[PDB]
């Protein structure tokens, strides 16, 4: 398909790595006695193997020659669920801790105490702040175009040139 | 300057060079750097305070 | 009744005088060496310190040695304690060139030409104690195996 | 090997001779004054 | 609630274990009921 | 009276005040922050609590509680591990098939797919395997059911919430004084006669009442839910009087002195038990009754309130010769007024008992069914070996903290102390010269087999089959110790242990224990240890006996046990602390026990452990390779290390592979280790310094200053990351091999 | 000037004295005077009984006789003590404190060595000096 | 021997005298300071290149400057 790689639900090396899998919980499970809880555990992982190897088969992805599952991550709509949309979401929350933690660093300067704020949380406030974050971008974007997030050159520490 | 300013340091070897500190005495005599600045971040040797000259404080 | 004192009644140098360091026994013993004995010239001094050494020097290359197991093993081992002797020669040598300035005076081991003195005594006396060895163990069966001829 | 004598006079030689006058000549120049 | 076990529990070390357990319990609790996502489902 | 019990009545109140402000104990500290080297100076001097105050009083009750603190958590560990055992555990399986259930007690959830590490273990059992060896202890205890180990557990919780209390109780609310700590012959004659004597007294009662019959019902093949509960051993005299007929003799034997009567409970038998390849519990049971019968009496030479007794500082005075000027005149009040100089002398007694613990339950198991458990004995020596190797360096490091802080030259005017300082040269020069002799003539001999062995002259090398050197001085040890029973110990039946000589003792066609020989590699291998021993003794020495001052620093003592350096001057002074030649030592250390603790596994596996087949010949696990492959250091390369990590490297897929997946994260940690190691602190500040810069940019700079870490903190963090790799690399290492071969 | 008859404090001995680099190349001398006979620290390890009265001792280096200072001063209130350097052939310098007054007090008649008339971030930088024998500070 | 140079920033503490183990420093009468005094080197081949002074010094960035050089057998501290 894409990179000559095969869909997962079709490569029998796929289907391969599943029968094997399956066969070396079969053989731990034989020498239990049905009913023990040994027994229904290791049929409980069979369950989880056989439900994994199903859920990969049917989502459209690529397998390679190895048997195992391949992503791919040059920008193609196809596999966005692959690197794009889920890089998202830590963009999402990534974006979203340092903003708080920022926002939290501009309300220490004004403590009495700054220090005693950095190692003593206000945990009122720090509540306050990491529930600011569901707006971040919008947020932090009108912080930038205010003047207000980035300092200029000639108010910044610098060593000797 | 005066007492009380806040001030910032042109000094290039300074810890606090670029940055803000408070004037605590201006002394009158001919001292080659007579304005004492007090400053809230402790330097690497943990002072927080130095003796600058008049071109080397800017008020803010 | 202490027996470790400050050395040589200063107590601020860099020694102690212990039964180890300045007994009557050790003081005779340091004094009747070559090395410190008086009354001798520095070539007789490195003749009788070349014997001692060089005569002792034979015996583990004769019987460790790669040739141990052959015919040739008391040759060969003489032949390495010999070069093994050229080598400190020239380690004396090099040593009497670097450490002394040339003066006059040759009584002593820490001059120049008293330094070449015991060298060229070290030298003779090394050859002739390890000839002396190589002699007595080709000629005596009981030095060839150590021993284990009387069993 | 032609000239098989060669190996057997010179890697003694060039093994034991020469680093022991480089290391005693260097050892002289270095600690004359 | 006494104001100093409040500001002692408030402190980095004590708030850091809680909060890293609080987020391990929200990644082990999504991936015993939600297992095996190496992808976003389409 | 002179010992009497003196006691302060709420000297601290109970407050949570301090608990809000961190660095309180430290008048330095409790300013509060400014760097980041705040926190990590609040964290690495707390519980040092001489350098907070000068008064010896609060320190000692200071330290009496944190010791309450330490075995609340001992005790609680403990009660742990018995609940544990009684709800997590196969351990009733084990107790019925102890020759093919491999015990486990720790059980994993299913989360991520980890429930693979739930391993086959047997008795229908699935869990992680354990190797600490409790269950051997809970069957020579007599443990036959998971309700007793329920009920263990909750004497070990209510024990850990009575030591709490009292730890509460003794610093919060009646404080000893200093007079009650400074009684050093009270607290000997105490500890003596009560904590081990009385100990010893009532666990041989225990041993003698409970743990007799029921492993004796249990070696001879009754299964455990038959056995009698042990208050029907207790009250019934004619069901102990079956097994042991003596007790129908009752306690007139013991009081007449006919003891010879309790001959078949109270035995000397030695040697092994041959159905479970234990030391016999008679044997034992005489053993911690002698032991507290001396204790006790041990316990009454001190002085106290009463004219009896001996005094010790007319004991140390008293002894003085000519060699040696005053004495031992000075060290009483030195050790009952320095806390460091205890420390230091307990600790170094402390690791030397480990060691010996090591030695003697390898080579001597005391407990069933735990000789052919391989995985038990390697933990437990691998164990306590690096327990014994810590606590003596401790002893070292706190040994020199004494002699910075607490030495005063004045009270130890030509006594021994100010002796050894005054030929602190001679000393080290004596013991660097016979280590590089040492190393020279130990190390040569492995790296001259290498070069023969690689040049193809085999009979240049030192083996048994090549020029020799045989250990005859431990040869003719093991001949008059295998010679010692009815020759000069006419008593007993056996020999102590039979690694001296005698018959293949095995259990379950696994070798319990069999003779171990000692040729050129043992040799080659002691005098390695020999070597360093004595290299570790050099550097924590020359660290103790220069702590104060040296010919390079003469006012060392001024700037304390711990400093980075005294300037680049000097030519360059660093590392000149105390505690960086501890810093040193700690690496020899592992050096040290790494290298006994290969010796020994390879040793064990080549030609001890192995398992007995027909015509009674033992097939051995690597096969007898130790004689001829431990003369190199290629031979310990191939057939030792890449030989034996075969089972780490491909346990992935099977239960042993958390072993694997922790050999991996001990490789990465161990080598992050040296990235404080290796580097200094000039470098990572001026990077900060970047950092810092990019925080200023984004107005997101913390006002706690970020600092690089001390130059001591550097060494100390690389150290700690560096033992705890090379520690879990031959943790991993070696418990994938035992558990895969054994 | 240094008194050689000046007696020594009571010590046992070590061998943590002086090497022969101090009869071949420089020796130190300390002496100071005492109100009582008291136990002090060696500077090369050990402890020694001063006399009262005055007490000269021999040293390597300089360090270890105002280690020595050092402490006496901050451990007995001894601040009379001398410091000299003694050569082989017998000539004695004079060294602490040089002109009588202690060096963290200012005496009249000192001038200073090294003093730079700027400050250090002033100096110049290697390429104006690289090839010529001008100095970095100006 | 090493180089001990004393600027102008110098306040007239006194620290970096009393921190000196080798006596390389000395207070000398000076007119640009509060403190009338300034330090100076007139010792620094008894220099041992410590840098106790340095860390002494309580002036933002440092007064006194220890430059290390020649190695003689005092700089080196060298009991033999
Ligand atoms: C015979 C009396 C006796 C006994 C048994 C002990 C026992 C102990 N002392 Mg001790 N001590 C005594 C008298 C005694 N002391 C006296 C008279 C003094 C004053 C001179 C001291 C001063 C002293 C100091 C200063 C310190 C100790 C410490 C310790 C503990 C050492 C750690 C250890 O091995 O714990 C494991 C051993 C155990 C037995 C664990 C159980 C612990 C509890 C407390 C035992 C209680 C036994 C009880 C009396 C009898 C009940 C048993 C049965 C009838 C139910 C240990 C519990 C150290 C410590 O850790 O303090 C907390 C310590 O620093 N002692
Ligand atoms: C290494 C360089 C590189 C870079 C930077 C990109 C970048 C991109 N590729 Mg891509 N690609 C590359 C190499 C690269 N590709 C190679 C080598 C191949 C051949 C295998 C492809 C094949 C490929 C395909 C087939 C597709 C992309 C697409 C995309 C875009 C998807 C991102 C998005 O959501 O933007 C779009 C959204 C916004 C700009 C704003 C939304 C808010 C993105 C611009 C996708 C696309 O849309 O093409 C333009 C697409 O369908 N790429
Ligand atoms: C408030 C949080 C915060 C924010 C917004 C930033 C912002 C920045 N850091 Mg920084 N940093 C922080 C905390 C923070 N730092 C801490 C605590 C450390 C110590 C571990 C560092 C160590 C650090 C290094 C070593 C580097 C940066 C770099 C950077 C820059 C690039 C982003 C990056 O690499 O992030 C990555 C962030 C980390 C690796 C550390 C984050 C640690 C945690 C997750 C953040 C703290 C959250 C805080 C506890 C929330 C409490 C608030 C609550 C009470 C409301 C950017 C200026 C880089 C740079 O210079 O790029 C230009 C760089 O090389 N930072
Ligand atoms: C740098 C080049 C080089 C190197 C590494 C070697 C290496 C070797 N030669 Mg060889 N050789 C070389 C050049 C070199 N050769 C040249 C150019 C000639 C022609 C004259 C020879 C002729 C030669 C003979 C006839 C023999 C060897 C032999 C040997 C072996 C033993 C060493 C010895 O006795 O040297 C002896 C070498 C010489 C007397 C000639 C000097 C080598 C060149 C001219 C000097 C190069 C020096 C270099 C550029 C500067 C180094 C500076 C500093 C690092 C010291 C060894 C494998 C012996 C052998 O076969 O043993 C198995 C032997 O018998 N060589
Ligand atoms: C490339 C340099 C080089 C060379 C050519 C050799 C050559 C040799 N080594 Mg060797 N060796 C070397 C480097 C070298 N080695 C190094 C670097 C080490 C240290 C690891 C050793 C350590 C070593 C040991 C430990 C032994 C040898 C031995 C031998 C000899 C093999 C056995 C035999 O048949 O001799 C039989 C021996 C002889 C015929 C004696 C030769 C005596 C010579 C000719 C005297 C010359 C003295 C001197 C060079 C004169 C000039 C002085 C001047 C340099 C100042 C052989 C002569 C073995 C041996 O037999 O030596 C006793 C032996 O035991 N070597
Ligand atoms: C502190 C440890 C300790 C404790 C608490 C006990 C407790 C007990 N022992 Mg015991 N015992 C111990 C150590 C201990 N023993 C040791 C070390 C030995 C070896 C010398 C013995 C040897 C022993 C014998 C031989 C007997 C007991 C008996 C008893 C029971 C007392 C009944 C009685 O008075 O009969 C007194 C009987 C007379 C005839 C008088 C009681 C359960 C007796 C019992 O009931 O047997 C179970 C009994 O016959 N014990
Ligand atoms: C009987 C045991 C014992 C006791 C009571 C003490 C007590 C003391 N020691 Mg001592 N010490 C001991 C054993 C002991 N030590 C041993 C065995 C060693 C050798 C390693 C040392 C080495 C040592 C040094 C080198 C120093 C001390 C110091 C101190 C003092 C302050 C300690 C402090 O504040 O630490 C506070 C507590 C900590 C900093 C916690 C340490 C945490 C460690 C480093 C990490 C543990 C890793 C963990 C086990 C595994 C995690 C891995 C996992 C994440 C995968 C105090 C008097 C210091 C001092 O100032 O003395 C005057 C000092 O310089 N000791
Ligand atoms: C494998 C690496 C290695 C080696 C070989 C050494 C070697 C040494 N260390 Mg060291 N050390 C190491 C790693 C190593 N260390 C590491 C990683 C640390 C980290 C903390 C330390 C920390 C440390 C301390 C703290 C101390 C030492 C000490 C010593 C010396 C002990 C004396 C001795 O055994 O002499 C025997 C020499 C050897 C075993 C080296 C190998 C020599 C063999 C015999 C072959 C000889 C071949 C021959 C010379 C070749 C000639 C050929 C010719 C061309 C030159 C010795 C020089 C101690 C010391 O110096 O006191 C005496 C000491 O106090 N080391
Ligand atoms: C073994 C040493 C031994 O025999 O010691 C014996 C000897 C003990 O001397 P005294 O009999 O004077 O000792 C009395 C006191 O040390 C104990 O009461 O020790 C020394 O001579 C000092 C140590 C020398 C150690 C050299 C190494
Ligand atoms: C890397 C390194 C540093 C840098 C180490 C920094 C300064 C300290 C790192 C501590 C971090 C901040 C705490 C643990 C990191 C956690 C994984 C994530 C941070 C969590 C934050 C919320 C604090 C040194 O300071 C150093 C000093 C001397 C010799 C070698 C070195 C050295 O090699
Ligand atoms: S480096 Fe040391 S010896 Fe030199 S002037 Fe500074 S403090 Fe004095
Ligand atoms: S320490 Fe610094 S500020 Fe103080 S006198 Fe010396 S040079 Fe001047």
């Amino acid at each position: 398909d894409v990179a000559g790689l095969t869909p997962c639900g079709e490569s029998k090396e796929f289907a391969r790595r599943l029968d094997g899998s399956v066969k070396k919980l079969q053989t731990r499970l034989k020498k239990y006695e049905a009913g023990t809880p040994p027994a229904l555990a290791l049929q409980k992982q069979i369950d989880k193997t056989k439900n994994r190897f199903d859920r990969y088969g049917k989502a459209g992805l690529l397998c390679g020659t190895d048997g195992l599952p391949h992503l791919i991550a040059d920008g193609r709509w196809s596999h966005s669920g692959e690197f794009v949309i889920p890089g998202l979401f830590f963009l999402y929350v990534a974006g979203w801790i340092g903003w708080v933690g920022r926002s939290y660093v501009l309300f220490a300067r004004t403590a009495d105490k700054p220090t005693e704020k950095e190692i003593i949380i206000d945990v009122p406030v720090a509540l306050s702040f990491v529930s600011t974050g569901f707006i971040w971008p919008f947020s932090a974007f009108k912080e930038f175009t205010s003047g207000n997030l980035i300092v200029p050159a000639d108010e910044i520490t610098v060593s000797p040139r | 300057v005066k007492r009380g300013s806040k001030v910032r340091i042109l000094r290039k070897e300074s810890y606090w060079y670029q940055d803000i500190g408070t004037v605590a005495t201006i002394d009158t005599s001919g001292i080659r750097y007579p304005v004492v600045v007090r400053f809230e971040k402790v330097s690497y040797s943990g002072v927080n305070t130095n003796n600058f000259s008049l071109d080397e404080v800017v008020e803010v | 009744s202490q027996f470790i004192k400050p050395y040589n009644d200063d107590p601020f140098v860099g020694n102690l005088a212990t039964p180890v360091s300045t007994s009557s026994f050790t003081k005779s013993l340091l004094s009747n060496l070559p090395a410190y004995r008086a009354g001798l010239s520095p070539l007789l001094r490195g003749v009788e310190i070349g014997l001692t050494h060089g005569y002792f020097l034979v015996g583990p290359f004769y019987k460790l040695g790669p040739l141990r197991n052959s015919d040739v093993a008391l040759l060969s081992g003489f032949f390495s304690a010999l070069g093994l002797i050229i080598i400190l020669v020239a380690c004396l040598t090099i040593y009497g060139v670097v450490s002394f300035e040339e003066t006059e005076a040759k009584d002593q081991l820490q001059t120049a030409k008293g330094w070449r003195q015991f060298t060229s005594g070290w030298l003779v006396g090394s050859v002739g104690g390890a000839s002396f060895a190589y002699i007595l163990i080709s000629n005596i069966p009981f030095l060839q195996t150590a021993g284990m001829s009387m069993l | 090997m032609t000239a098989a004598y060669l190996p057997s006079i010179l890697v003694p030689i060039i093994g034991l001779i020469f680093p022991g006058l480089v290391m005693a000549f260097a050892f002289i120049y270095i600690e004359q004054d | 609630m006494d104001s100093n076990f409040l500001k002692y529990l408030s402190t980095a070390p004590v708030l850091f274990t809680v909060w890293l357990s609080f987020t391990a319990s929200f990644i082990i609790e999504a991936n015993r009921f939600f297992p095996d996502m190496l992808y976003f489902p389409m | 009276k002179k010992v009497s019990i003196t006691v302060d009545r709420d000297p601290v109140a109970t407050s949570f005040e301090k608990w809000a402000q961190p660095g309180h104990f430290s008048r330095t500290l409790a300013k509060g922050p400014k760097t980041t080297t705040w926190i990590w100076n609040l964290h690495a001097d707390v519980h040092d609590f001489d350098s907070h105050t000068n008064s010896l009083e609060d320190i000692s009750r200071k330290i009496f509680s944190a010791h309450f603190g330490q075995l609340s958590i001992i005790f609680l560990w403990l009660s742990g591990m018995y609940f544990h055992g009684a709800r997590f555990s196969n351990y009733s399986a084990w107790l019925s098939n102890p020759t093919a259930v491999k015990p486990s007690a720790q059980v994993v959830w299913p989360i991520v797919g980890q429930e693979i590490l739930n391993g086959d273990v047997g008795g229908g059992f699935q869990g992680v395997q354990v190797t600490s060896g409790f269950f051997q202890i809970w069957r020579a205890s007599g443990i036959t059911s998971e309700v007793e180990l329920y009920w263990c557990a909750l004497a070990g919780l209510l024990m850990s919430g009575l030591m709490i209390f009292a730890g509460w109780f003794h610093y919060h609310k009646a404080a000893p004084k200093l007079e009650w700590f400074q009684n050093a012959e009270s607290m000997l004659n105490h500890h003596l006669s009560g904590l081990l004597g009385l100990g010893c007294l009532s666990w041989a009662g225990h041993q003698i009442h409970i743990s007799l019959p029921v492993n004796k019902l249990l070696d001879a093949g009754v299964a455990p839910q038959e056995i009698p509960l042990p208050h029907e051993f207790l009250v019934n005299r004619d069901l102990m009087a079956q097994l042991y007929p003596s007790f129908s003799k009752g306690l007139v034997p013991f009081f007449t002195l006919n003891w010879s009567e309790y001959s078949d409970f109270l035995t000397f038998k030695g040697g092994l038990n041959p159905v479970t390849g234990g030391l016999w519990l008679s044997d034992t049971a005489h053993h911690h009754l002698a032991l507290a019968v001396l204790f006790i009496v041990a316990g009454h030479m001190y002085r106290t309130n009463w004219g009896i007794g001996h005094s010790m500082k007319e004991i140390l005075e008293a002894h003085k010769g000519p060699f040696t000027g005053e004495g031992h005149k000075g060290l009483y009040e030195i050790l009952t007024t320095s806390w460091h100089a205890q420390l230091a002398i307990n600790l170094a007694m402390m690791g030397s008992v480990s060691i010996i613990v090591a030695h003697h339950m390898y080579a001597m198991p005391p407990y069933p069914y735990i000789a052919t458990d391989y995985p038990t004995q390697l933990s437990i020596f691998t164990h306590h070996m690096w327990i014994g190797g810590f606590c003596v360096v401790g002893g070292a490091a706190h040994a020199g903290i004494f002699m910075v802080r607490d030495y005063n030259p004045a009270q130890n005017y030509n006594n021994l102390l100010d002796r050894v300082i005054r030929h602190r040269d001679a000393i080290i020069s004596h013991l660097n010269w016979i280590c590089i002799f040492l190393g020279f003539h130990s190390f040569g001999l492995y790296i001259h087999n290498d070069t023969m062995r690689a040049l193809g002259r085999t009979q240049d090398m030192f083996s048994d089959t090549a020029i020799q050197l045989k250990p005859v001085f431990a040869q003719w040890v093991q001949s008059i110790h295998t010679l010692a029973p009815g020759n000069t110990t006419p008593n007993a039946l056996a020999t102590a242990s039979y690694a001296f000589g005698g018959d293949v003792v095995a259990v379950g066609n696994k070798v319990a224990m069999m003779p171990i020989s000692l040729g050129t590699a043992d040799f080659m291998v002691h005098h390695i240890h020999a070597f360093t021993i004595h290299v570790t003794v050099l550097i924590l020495l020359k660290g103790v006996l220069f702590s104060r001052n040296s010919r390079l620093i003469p006012d060392k003592a001024n700037l304390g046990f711990r400093f980075p350096c005294d300037g680049p001057g000097r030519g360059g002074t660093c590392q000149s602390s105390a505690w960086d030649s501890v810093f040193l030592g700690l690496f020899w250390m592992y050096n040290c026990i790494s290298v006994v603790i290969f010796h020994f596994s390879w040793k064990m596996q080549s030609d001890v452990w192995g398992t007995v087949q027909a015509d009674g010949t033992v097939t051995h696990i690597t096969g007898g390779n130790f004689a001829q492959s431990a003369i190199t250091i290629n031979g310990w390369l191939r057939d030792f290390l890449w030989a034996q990590a075969s089972q780490v490297i491909q346990s992935y897929g099977s239960a042993l592979s958390a072993y694997g997946l922790i050999f991996l994260g001990a490789h990465f940690i161990w080598a992050f280790s040296l990235m404080f190691l290796f580097s200094g602190r000039g470098y990572w500040q001026e990077l900060i310094e970047s950092i810092v810069w990019a925080h200023n940019k984004l107005n997101v700079a913390p006002a706690i200053q970020p600092r690089a870490l001390s130059i001591t903190q550097g060494r100390a963090v690389g150290l700690a990351h560096y033992l705890l790799g090379g520690i879990g690399t031959t943790w991993a290492f070696f418990l994938a091999r035992i558990i895969s071969v054994g | 000037t240094l008194n050689l008859q000046i007696p020594s404090p009571t010590f046992e001995g070590s061998t943590g004295g002086w090497l022969r680099a101090a009869e071949v190349e420089e020796k130190y001398a300390i002496t100071w005077t005492s109100p009582k006979e008291q136990v002090f620290e060696m500077p090369t390890g050990g402890a020694a009984i001063m006399r009262q009265g005055e007490n000269l001792l021999y040293l390597a280096r300089k360090e270890q006789c105002l280690a020595l200072a050092t402490q006496v001063k901050n451990s007995f209130k001894i601040t009379d003590y001398k410091v000299y350097r003694i050569f082989p052939s017998g000539e004695v310098q004079y060294l602490h404190p040089k002109d009588g007054v202690f060096p963290e007090k200012v005496n009249a008649g000192r001038v200073g060595v090294g003093n730079v008339s700027h400050s250090i971030g002033k100096n110049l930088n290697p390429a104006q000096i690289k090839f010529t024998s001008k100095s970095f500070n100006g | 021997s090493h180089s001990v140079k004393v600027y102008d920033t110098c306040i007239g503490c006194t620290q970096c005298v009393r921190a000196c183990p080798c006596d390389v420093l000395e207070m000398v009468s000076w007119d640009g300071c509060k403190a009338g005094q300034i330090a100076s080197a007139p010792r620094t081949e008894d220099c041992i290149g410590c840098k106790r002074c340095e860390t002494a010094c309580p002036t933002d960035f440092l007064s006194v400057r220890v430059y290390l050089g020649g190695e003689t057998t005092r700089s080196m501290g060298l009991a033999y």
